[PDB]
């Protein structure tokens, strides 16, 4: 039981830590196109703006 | 970039303001002075009986 416990505990881990660490930089990979997608909008319309 | 360009609406419906402003302005001047000619000339016993 304890020996396919561990088992599970890690077979489920995996497929988790899985989309964790992907969701981790794939959010700080919006995080960056934030900031950058930013300065795209925030200047077209600086000089569509003029 | 909304900002810049809506505070550009901002100066650039001041001036459709002001546009529509002396164009109805003087329109107006137009036809009350129009008119204003039109029944002093006429007189008021005149119009009075006209009407």
């Amino acid at each position: 039981a304890m020996s396919m416990a561990v088992e599970s505990t890690g077979n489920a881990k995996a497929e988790a830590e899985s989309r964790a660490e992907a969701a981790r930089i794939e959010g700080e990979g919006s995080v960056l196109q934030a900031k950058l997608k930013a300065q795209a909008l925030a200047i077209e319309t600086e000089a569509e703006l003029e | 970039r909304v900002k810049k360009v809506r505070e550009m609406e901002l100066i650039y419906a001041r001036a459709q303001l002001e546009l529509e402003v002396s164009k109805a302005q003087q329109l107006a001047n137009v036809e009350a002075k129009k008119f204003k000619e039109m029944t002093e000339a006429l007189g008021p016993g005149t119009i009075r009986d006209l009407a």
